[PDB]
Order: structure tokens, then C-alpha cells, then sequence
RNA sequence: UACGGUGCUGAAGCAACAAAUGCCCUGCUUCCAGGAAAAGCCUCUAAGCAUCAGGUAACAUCAAAUCGUACCCCAAACCGA
RNA sequence: CGAAGGUGUGCUGUGAGGCAUGCUGGAGGUAUCAGAAGUGCGAAUGCUGACAUAAGUAACGAUAAAGCGGGUGAAAAGCCCGCUCGCCGGAAGACCAAGGGUUCCUGUCCAACGUUAAUCGGGGCAGGGUGAGUCGACCCCUAAGGCGAGGCCGAAAGGCGUAGUCGAUGGGAAACAGGUUAAUAUUCCUGUACUUGGUGUUACUGCGAAGGGGGGACGGAGAAGGCUAUGUUGGCCGGGCG
RNA sequence: AGGACCGAACCGACUAAUGUUGAAAAAUUAGCGGAUGACUUGUGGCUGGGGGUGAAAGGCCAAUCAAACCGGGAGAUAGCU
RNA sequence: UAAGGUGAUAUGAACCGUUAUAACCGGCGAUUUCCGAAUGGGGAAACCCAGUGUGUUUCGACACACUAUCAUUAACUGAAUCCAUAGGUUAAUGAGGCGAACCGGGGGAACUGAAACAUCUAAGUACCCCGAGGAAAAGAAAUCAACCGAGAUUCCCCCAGUAGCGGCGAGCGAACGGGGAGCAGCCCAGAGCCUGAAUCAGUGUGUGUGUUAGUGGAAGCGUCUGGAAAGGCGCGCGAUACAGGGUGACAGCCCCGUACACAAAAAUGCACAUGCUGUGAGCUCGAUGAGUAGGGCGGGACACGUGGUAUCCUGUCUGAAUAUGGGGGGACCAUCCUCCAAGGCUAAAUACUCCUGACUGACCGAUAGUGAACCAGUACCGUGAGGGAAAGGCGAAAAGAAC
């Protein structure tokens, strides 16, 4: 599923309007990419599927903080 | 009847029940014939099957 | 509970045979009683080849409701509704009018 | 070896017929009516230790019952396994 | 005994395009 | 003419039968409907 | 005899020719569009082995279920009311 | 001493309509003003249920085809028997397939069912009827696919898909000939054979496998060669001298 | 050797009469074409509706098809009857 | 509890008991083949086929028990690559599945309306999907007003179809404020100090408090009609009972029943107290929830549709402040007022009867009423989803009409 392993950024739905203001049923897709993350406190590479906001929250909130929180919330790496 | 059969063994009932089954099966084999002119013998023998077979579980493992 | 007992001697309030007593033969399903000598009616019968019957107009005794009969009183010469006391702890039937136990 | 408790339930009745009244004498065979969970073990050990007689070999089938109509509503009689039991040379039931 | 009361055949709209008036 | 229906139980009872309508999802949304009326002939097992 | 049946007896039982769309044939020839798998079986070995076990060479065995089996089947019995 | 409902009569208001009453009917109706309405049938090619209409008309489901004697009976054109006569015979014959669920067999029974009558029936009713180490299914093994933990992917359900485990119409053990009942029988019976599993002993002492290989193992056409199932004729045997 | 010929079973549906509340809601009769192949067929697995499949006819997808059928918003709505 | 039983159409055969172990009713149990989440593998549901540790064995074969699957906690084992690592093998509680309405989320339309129709409405309605409880949600102020204040959430009545939005058309629709029902506030982002301390959440127990069977319960007799009095016609009686139910037609006094009075060995709810099982109120204070607030970018929820748009939510790149700040007070600014966001907990009031009991009702009385008063979600019809019938009246008891 297109679900970010960090943010919880689930896809939502809007209506693509127009210059004549029409209405359809679009989707918005979160910005997922696979990635590998170095860890020294475990000394390995951890794989992850992560949003583009996640790949900048991971350089502020500490890598091992999220890597410990994901053991607790219920979504394994 | 069970207030009389309550004071018997663990293993004497495991000959009593087989004797009742032997005569019950005799009654079932005479139930082929148009001679067994007792109706309630079969049902009361089924009730004596019932009381004995429930005292069996009421003693053996209770 | 059914205050009209089995072997009691009851009398008939109304019907084709009012006034006359009887010694109750039995009672059927939902209270209907068969007075031995009152509810009398002819019945026809085809002769049957089972149990050796020759056929005839057998007069058997019919049924009647509880609300037609009542227990006859030996003392006052009429009927009486029946009530229940608890004498000695025993639930025992006893008469309403004249206040004295029957058995 | 089948225990006596299971053994004693396996029969209902012998079965009267014209083919029983031919297989009794002209081929010396008997016609049981057994319960539906009976195999050739549960009749080969069951003719023996219930009449204290012997047996040659056993055979069975599964008779499927007819369709009856009591009143105007349909009815289906219970099926019942019919067992043919051949008795050895020198045998005779009670 | 008794019996039923049948009805409602696929009556094929009772006609072809017979009356070719053109 | 060969009619609308030439029977074959060997496929009828696996393309309509009880375990077939229990294997999918919305077969459990037909077996969840036939009990509302309470069908005594529940499905096409004989 | 139950005049429907059945019980009890019983000779000859050979040859030749003809002959397949049935067998060998799952073969042969020959052509191109180039014509299943796996198991039962045949067989060889390591992880394992022990003078054991298992192995086929014998034979007395003991066993080998459960279910289908009636009936019609190009039809008066299936599908077409 | 006769309530609601039906029925006939007899009056009566300008009307929808009431009052009275003979008859059927065998337990409820209901003043008088008032209140609330699923409140009034000629339709609606309305909808159910009944009876008419054509009408005692068409038609009786092949142009293979019936006639007669005897019996059963209250009954015979069909039902049983018996003799002719027709007709199929690569079907309209026999056994089975996928299918159907007592239709098979006797004992009855005629109301309804058979485009008639009915003793008859695939009709009702009562009883009787299927037998296996070998035939088949189940089972050992796979094809096309299906399911499919994981895993990958998808708003969620789910979607394909790996190992697997499912999947006949095909691949793998076996056997036949005769007799029998009103019905089954390669299954029952005498007859004589065959296989496949664990056993105990007899001598023999390399078995070992989720692995290795040979096999199972395969298309279409024609062409012959020897052959039998069967068929014909003779020889024979039995009957007959038309 | 043959999408070779004549002609069976099998398919197929060209012509004509009959049959059209018929025997049959597409057939009988008598003639007809293919008939070792792009065949036909048994049984079984696969293809889902704005989709399938189609020697492609807008034909077929359970006797219904220029969007199958079964419930539902449905008391869609109808300025017309 | 008890003088009659063995369910019914449906009688009969053959039986059992009378001082309470006949039956009947209630509470707890033991039974509970097979299919079904099916859970040993599989499988056209009701069948087919096994593996393992263990008890008999007339060594033929039996009887019992267990084995899915993930999640979770592990114990142990465990390779590419040595210590370590994915994966593997066992245990144990949890969970799966079903079920009507009701609630909360994640997706999401159309004929119709505007007399056409796209923006709009129809509407977050039908319908699917997830998840949970008997209630759910929401929640204890970065909320409104207006210099005076109020004081969480929900729900009902108003304000009001107003002020607004809108091809300014169709139509939609507030809020501030006021009456109510009903009230309970807390806690972690944290150290210490009372340290085991108020409370709190299960345990069992006593008392009531019901629920699950039960028991008594008033009083009336004679005449005429007729099949029959329960009727009319006399004379009474009872009434903390004159509501209904049936009895050969209208019954307070015939009969079950009510008003009333009582009742439990066992189970069990709903409370106070209880010995506990486990968790902890009280003071000094510090410290105030960063990829967040707002904005660039579209968007959908606010009555609020591009509008002159505040507020909140977020897919996308951005992005600070930190008691001196920061948000809001319907662009925006200054003043003033008021409030501490980026974390949790939490009852009733409200919504709902598949199912349970009791009553009523200007509700139906067989073409009605639920599709069904009768054996109906059955027969019949469709491969299937699904649709869907018709069908009560003898009489007082069958007294069913022998010969
Ligand atoms: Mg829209
Ligand atoms: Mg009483
Ligand atoms: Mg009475
Ligand atoms: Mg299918
Ligand atoms: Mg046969
Ligand atoms: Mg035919
Ligand atoms: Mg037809
Ligand atoms: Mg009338
Ligand atoms: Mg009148
Ligand atoms: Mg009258
Ligand atoms: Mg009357
Ligand atoms: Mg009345
Ligand atoms: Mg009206
Ligand atoms: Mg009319
Ligand atoms: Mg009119
Ligand atoms: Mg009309
Ligand atoms: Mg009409
Ligand atoms: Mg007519
Ligand atoms: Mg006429
Ligand atoms: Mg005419
Ligand atoms: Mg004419
Ligand atoms: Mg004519
Ligand atoms: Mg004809
Ligand atoms: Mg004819
Ligand atoms: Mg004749
Ligand atoms: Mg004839
Ligand atoms: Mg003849
Ligand atoms: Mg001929
Ligand atoms: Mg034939
Ligand atoms: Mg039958
Ligand atoms: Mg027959
Ligand atoms: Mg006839
Ligand atoms: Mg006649
Ligand atoms: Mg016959
Ligand atoms: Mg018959
Ligand atoms: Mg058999
Ligand atoms: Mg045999
Ligand atoms: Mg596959
Ligand atoms: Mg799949
Ligand atoms: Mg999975
Ligand atoms: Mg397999
Ligand atoms: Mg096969
Ligand atoms: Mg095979
Ligand atoms: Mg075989
Ligand atoms: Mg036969
Ligand atoms: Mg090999
Ligand atoms: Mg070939
Ligand atoms: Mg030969
Ligand atoms: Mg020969
Ligand atoms: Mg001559
Ligand atoms: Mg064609
Ligand atoms: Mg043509
Ligand atoms: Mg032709
Ligand atoms: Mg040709
Ligand atoms: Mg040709
Ligand atoms: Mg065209
Ligand atoms: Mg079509
Ligand atoms: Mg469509
Ligand atoms: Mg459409
Ligand atoms: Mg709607
Ligand atoms: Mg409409
Ligand atoms: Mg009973
Ligand atoms: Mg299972
Ligand atoms: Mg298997
Ligand atoms: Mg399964
Ligand atoms: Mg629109
Ligand atoms: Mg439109
Ligand atoms: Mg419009
Ligand atoms: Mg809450
Ligand atoms: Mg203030
Ligand atoms: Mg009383
Ligand atoms: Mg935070
Ligand atoms: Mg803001
Ligand atoms: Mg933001
Ligand atoms: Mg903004
Ligand atoms: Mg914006
Ligand atoms: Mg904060
Ligand atoms: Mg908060
Ligand atoms: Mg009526
Ligand atoms: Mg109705
Ligand atoms: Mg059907």
C-alpha cells in the first residue's frame, strides 16, 4: 500500500477543477521512495519506504528515535 | 435406582453395564420378532442404560 | 390444584342431566371429567376385525367441563366451592362453607 | 480387537425376506440389518461374539430407502445397511 | 385431489413487423 | 435444439456450491442474505 | 407338479476356405506444421552406517477397507412447462 | 318470544335513503346529538378468485397396421395368453457413460393421473429389490488452470505470484467361463487362476535420497504382413420322409 | 502427397411445399454442401458488462444485448395518456 | 409442585406412580456424532485421507489426546561472513467468524431540481470497506463576546428561514445570545519531599435489592322460555378483587385469575461495608509538548461555491517564535481584551430495537394484516443472485351417521 512508514501520509481525494471550474474525482499521492539508512548504534543499513517529508524529519528528530518508535507503533521495518 | 447404584464400585459397574447391554441386545434381537409383547421393557432398559452411563461419567472423572 | 379430585362424588350444576350426582370415573385432558352415569350418549360403531368386536350402538360415557360440576357436600345436601389451607404443613383440601376439613 | 461396548450396538434385527427364505437353506446365509457405521470388521467380530457361533465371510450394501407420502406431504425413510453373512461349513444358528 | 392454474407464456409480442406500411 | 441448460453436476456443484460461495468474499454476502429469509434449501448442495 | 415351472439324462463338438473399419501397431516407411509432465517401476550414490538393521532369494501365512452397483440411457424415465 | 348478514313483500323523504314486517339465519346490534375517517365503484387494455362466450366446434402428438380365438370380469378395440398379418434391424437391438432418484419385481386398487374406457400403467397403496483384493469411484502422479503462508503490490476488502498442496477426459495391481431368482450378479455358487502390502521363520547380507540417470514418453497420413473375433460350406451326430 | 474429387455417420442450413392459439416459442418431409481439416466433437479449466469474445454480422455472452441479468436510491421522472 | 402421566395430527398397543425420586417447571451439571471461523493435510458443505507421544491386543487391529494461521511474549536454534545477523523449532494468553437497527471513520455516485444543462442542488444522501461499544462520538478552552462578561461535551426549544452564501438562479443555511436537561474534573510531557499514604481497577463475603420455579385469595340460591342458564324474573352476599381469560348464549359470588399477602438449598445483576490482589492523593518548585504555528501550492469539510475572505484539516517544497512571546477577536494594521496550541483520560442528558416481559390502541379481522392465522421463506418457477404463492370456521363434546 502507498503508506509512508513514518508520517502516516495516506492518500486523499480532491476534485481537479478547471478554468471553467469543472469537477472530477482525483487522488493525491504521497511522495514515497525506497531508501537505505545507515545506523551506527546497530551498525547496518535499514530499508524503509518513506515520504519526502519523512526524509527530512529523519535528519532532525534522530534516526534511532523513529527506528525505536516503529517497534512500538506496530509497523516493522 | 441411582440412589441405590450410587454405592457401587468404579469397576463393578463396568460389568453391570455390559450385562445390561447383553440383555438389551437380546431385547433388540427379539424386537425383530412379533413375539416381544412387552413395550416398556425396551424403554426402561434404555433408561437403565442412561442412569448407569451417566453415573459412569459422574464417578469416572468427576 | 384441580380441586375436583378423581374419586370424589360430584354433582352437576346444569346440562342435560342437572341435579344428579355421580362417582367420577376419570378426567380427560384439559379438565373434562367423565361422570360414571351422567354424561350418557349413544354412539354408533362399525364392526372391527381387530380385537374381535361385532359392532353395535355402544353407549359410552361422555365428558363435561369443570365449570359444570362441583363437589357434593355430605353435610348440607348441596355443593360447595373448595379451598386450600395448610394444615400441619400439608397442602390439604378443605371446604369453604362450614369451615371443616374433608379428606 | 473391537471392544464389547462398540460391538454390542452394531445390530438391530435380522431381516425377513424371500431371498432370506432361500439363502437360509439353499446357500446357508443370514441377513442382518446393521448400523450405518459398520465395516466388515464390525460384523466379522460381531456375528461371532454375540451368538457364540462362527462365520465364513461377510458382505454388505447400503440400501437407500424409498419415498413415502403420508397425507399429501413427502417423506423419506431412513437408510440402513443390509449385511449378508455367510456361515462356515458345519454351522446352524439358534 | 387438486391442481394449479398456469399462465403467462412468453407470448412473443403476438406479431412480427407484418404491416409493412411505407 | 440443444436447450438452455445441459446438466453436469461435476461442474455445477463446484461453480455454484457451498465451498465455492464460501471461498470468495461476496459469496459470504449471499450466504449472509439467504438466512435473513432463512432458506431451508440453503444452497445447491443436493 | 402348483400344467406356470422344474428335477433327472444326454451323442456329434471336426476340417477347409473366406475376413475386417478389431490385434501386432505404442511398429514400419515417409512428410513437415516437428509431435505433455510426474509417479508407480529399473538403477547409482551421500548425509547414515553395523556386523546389526534393511535388502530379493524362499515359503506358512495374516490382510486387502469405504462408497457406486436395482432401473431407462439417442428415451414414455435426462434436457425441452 | 330470535340480534348482525342475506332474502321477498309493504309503506315512506324533493335524494343519497331510511323505518315497519313475512322467510332463511342462531349471537350480537345500538339509540340521540356529537368526534375522527383506509368512507361510497362502470370503466382505468386496473388486480386477484368464480362462471360464461366460441362449443359440445377444432384437435387427440406421424400415413409402421392390424384381424381373430380363449380367459379375467359387471365390464375388452388396446389388459394376459395363443395364431396369422404388418414394421425396425448401423435401429425403433443389447450393455454402460454424463443425467435422473424407486420408474425395476410381485400382492393389490380405480377416484384424480393416459389429449378416451380401463381389470391395465412409468398412476395411488402396501411389500420385496443392489453383495467384490480384480469393474468404477475414492486413493498413488501430474496438464490447463485454481488455492496459495511467507514476500512483493494495492485507500481497505483485495490483486497476481514462490515453496507447496489441490485439480480427469488422460499415466499406474489384478480374473475369468458356466449356473441361478419374479428382481441383482465378472460381485452369489461349484470350478480354477492372478496380484499387492506388512508378518514369523529358511539359507542369501550393501541397504541407504527431498538427490543422480534409463524408462512411462506420446503428432498426421498412407502402405502392406501374419492373424482371430465372426461368417459360409463340407464331414459328422440327432430328428423327419414332407 | 491433396484446405483434390464422388459419396456414409457427423456437421451445415441453400431451395420448395407443410407447419405457424403447430408435434417443436425454429421443426418435419424431399432435394442440397462440407465431409483427413482453417474440420467436428466428449468432458473439464479460463474471459465480466462500457467489459468480454468476435473469418467484425452490431452478431453473441443462458430462448432476452447499440451495454446481459438480480436487489437498491425507486414512490427516478413524465409539462404527455 | 403433585393426582394423574408417557409433546402434537394421531388414535391405540403395552406400561409406571399416589405419600411423593411418576411426569411437569426452575437452577447447576454431565452429555454434545458430523459440517460450519473448522483449527491435522485436503476436499463438489454433512464426506475423504493421514502424522505423532501414549493404554489394550484372541498381535487381527483398536480406544484416547494433540498438531492450522498470523499477532504477542519469549526459551532455544540459526546461514551467507568469526563474534553478531535475517530465517527456523517449540510454548501461552489474545484474536479471526456471525448478528438486526444505532455510532464513528476511509472511499463515493445519478436520473430528478434550475422547467434544457456544465457551476450548483439532489448529498456526504443510497451503496460498499474498516473498527468498536451498549452506547457511541466530542471533551475540560490558543472557545465566544465587548471593555460589562461568560465559563468543558452532548441533547431539546428558540433566535430564524433572519444576518449571510449562491449561473446572487435553484436552493442551502448559520452564529452571538437566551430558556432548559445535566454536570466531574483530571493526568503525563518531572525532580525531590508524606512513601506504600485518599482514591482507583478486578476478588470473595454480609445485608437488603431484584431476576430465575411457586402458594393462598371474597361471596348465590329457586322458579318461566328453551338444548342449556351465565338470561329475564325474586331474595341475598362479597368487594385493597366490578380489567381480562374460558365454561351447552351476556358470570363480581361456575372456573382459572386479578387487588392483596407471601417465597429460594443453587445461580446472578445493581449498591455500602469487607480481608485483601495490584496502582497511588500531599508541599517546594522548575519546566509548558518544532519539522509544529502561519505562509508559498492545490484541494475538499465551515451556511461561506474565487469571493474583499478570517478560522480550522492536509498532498506538495517550504518554516519560525519560545512568558518580553504566540494565536484569536470574519482581509490587514495599531491599541485593548482574552487565551497557553502542536499529548492523553473521562458518566448521565441523546440515537437504536434483531431479541425479553407486561399492558393498552376511535389498529387489522382472512383479496385485511408481516410475504406468510394453515407444517411458508415451503410447494412452483429461475443454472445462478433473487423473486414468490394459494390455502381458518362442522358442532357442546365427534357424539364421524352401526344394521
Ligand atoms: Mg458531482
Ligand atoms: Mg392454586
Ligand atoms: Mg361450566
Ligand atoms: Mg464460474
Ligand atoms: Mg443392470
Ligand atoms: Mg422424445
Ligand atoms: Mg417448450
Ligand atoms: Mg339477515
Ligand atoms: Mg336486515
Ligand atoms: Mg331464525
Ligand atoms: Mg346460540
Ligand atoms: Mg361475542
Ligand atoms: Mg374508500
Ligand atoms: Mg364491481
Ligand atoms: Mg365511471
Ligand atoms: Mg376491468
Ligand atoms: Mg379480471
Ligand atoms: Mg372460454
Ligand atoms: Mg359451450
Ligand atoms: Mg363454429
Ligand atoms: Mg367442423
Ligand atoms: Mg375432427
Ligand atoms: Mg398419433
Ligand atoms: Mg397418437
Ligand atoms: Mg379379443
Ligand atoms: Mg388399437
Ligand atoms: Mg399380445
Ligand atoms: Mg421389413
Ligand atoms: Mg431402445
Ligand atoms: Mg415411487
Ligand atoms: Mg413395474
Ligand atoms: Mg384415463
Ligand atoms: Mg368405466
Ligand atoms: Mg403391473
Ligand atoms: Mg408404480
Ligand atoms: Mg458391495
Ligand atoms: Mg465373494
Ligand atoms: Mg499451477
Ligand atoms: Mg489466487
Ligand atoms: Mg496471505
Ligand atoms: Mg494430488
Ligand atoms: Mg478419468
Ligand atoms: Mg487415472
Ligand atoms: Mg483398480
Ligand atoms: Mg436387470
Ligand atoms: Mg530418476
Ligand atoms: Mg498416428
Ligand atoms: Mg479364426
Ligand atoms: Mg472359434
Ligand atoms: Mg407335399
Ligand atoms: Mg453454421
Ligand atoms: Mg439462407
Ligand atoms: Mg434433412
Ligand atoms: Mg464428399
Ligand atoms: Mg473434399
Ligand atoms: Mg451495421
Ligand atoms: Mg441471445
Ligand atoms: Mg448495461
Ligand atoms: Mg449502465
Ligand atoms: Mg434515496
Ligand atoms: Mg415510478
Ligand atoms: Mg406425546
Ligand atoms: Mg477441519
Ligand atoms: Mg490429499
Ligand atoms: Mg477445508
Ligand atoms: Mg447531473
Ligand atoms: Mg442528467
Ligand atoms: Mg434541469
Ligand atoms: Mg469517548
Ligand atoms: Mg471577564
Ligand atoms: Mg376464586
Ligand atoms: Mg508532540
Ligand atoms: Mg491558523
Ligand atoms: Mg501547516
Ligand atoms: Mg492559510
Ligand atoms: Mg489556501
Ligand atoms: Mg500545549
Ligand atoms: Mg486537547
Ligand atoms: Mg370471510
Ligand atoms: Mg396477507
Ligand atoms: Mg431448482
Amino acid at each position: 500500500s502507498r503508506v509512508c512508514q513514518v508520517t502516516g501520509k495516506r492518500p486523499v481525494t480532491g476534485n481537479n477543477r478547471s478554468h471553467a471550474l469543472n469537477a472530477t474525482k482525483r487522488r493525491f499521492l504521497p511522495n514515497l521512495h525506497s531508501h537505505r539508512f545507515w545506523v551506527e548504534s546497530e551498525k547496518r543499513f535499514v530499508t524503509l519506504r518513506v515520504s519526502a517529508k519523512g526524509m527530512r524529519v529523519i535528519d532532525k528528530k534522530g534516526i534511532d528515535t523513529v527506528l525505536a518508535e516503529l517497534r512500538a507503533r506496530g509497523e516493522k521495518y | 435406582k441411582a440412589k441405590e447404584l450410587r454405592e457401587k464400585s468404579v469397576e463393578e459397574l463396568n460389568t453391570e453395564l455390559l450385562n445390561l447391554l447383553r440383555e438389551q441386545f437380546n431385547l433388540r434381537m427379539q424386537a425383530a420378532s412379533g413375539q416381544l409383547q412387552q413395550s416398556h421393557l425396551l424403554k426402561q432398559v434404555r433408561r437403565d442404560v442412561a442412569r448407569v452411563k451417566t453415573l459412569l461419567n459422574e464417578k469416572a472423572g468427576a | 390444584a384441580a380441586k375436583i379430585r378423581r374419586d370424589d362424588e360430584v354433582i352437576v350444576l346444569t346440562g342435560k342431566d342437572k341435579g344428579k350426582r355421580g362417582k367420577v370415573k376419570n378426567v380427560l385432558s384439559s379438565g373434562k371429567v367423565i361422570v360414571e352415569g351422567i354424561n350418557l350418549v349413544k354412539k354408533h360403531q362399525k364392526p372391527v376385525p381387530a380385537l374381535n368386536q361385532p359392532g353395535g350402538i355402544v353407549e359410552k360415557e361422555a365428558a363435561i367441563q369443570v365449570s359444570n360440576v362441583a363437589i357434593f357436600n355430605a353435610a348440607t345436601g348441596k355443593a360447595d366451592r373448595v379451598g386450600f389451607r395448610f394444615e400441619d404443613g400439608k397442602k390439604v383440601r378443605f371446604f369453604k362453607s362450614n369451615s371443616e376439613t374433608i379428606k | 480387537m473391537i471392544r464389547e461396548e462398540r460391538l454390542l450396538k452394531v445390530l438391530r434385527a435380522p431381516h425377513v425376506s424371500e431371498k432370506a427364505s432361500t439363502a437360509m437353506e439353499k446357500s446357508n446365509t443370514i441377513v442382518l440389518k446393521v448400523a450405518k457405521d459398520a465395516t466388515k470388521a464390525e460384523i466379522k467380530a460381531a456375528v461371532q461374539k454375540l451368538f457364540e457361533v462362527e462365520v465364513e465371510v461377510v458382505n454388505t450394501l447400503v440400501v437407500k430407502g424409498k419415498v413415502k407420502r403420508h397425507g399429501q406431504r413427502i417423506g423419506r425413510r431412513s437408510d440402513w445397511k443390509k449385511a449378508y453373512v455367510t456361515l462356515k461349513e458345519g454351522q446352524n444358528l439358534d | 385431489a387438486a391442481a394449479a392454474a398456469a399462465a403467462a407464456a412468453a407470448a412473443a409480442a403476438a406479431a412480427a413487423a407484418a404491416a409493412a406500411a411505407a | 435444439m440443444k436447450r438452455t441448460f445441459q446438466p453436469s453436476v461435476l461442474k455445477r456443484n463446484r461453480s455454484h456450491g457451498f465451498r465455492a460461495r464460501m471461498a470468495t468474499k461476496n459469496g459470504r454476502q449471499v450466504l449472509a442474505r439467504r438466512r435473513a429469509k432463512g432458506r431451508a434449501r440453503l444452497t445447491v448442495s443436493k
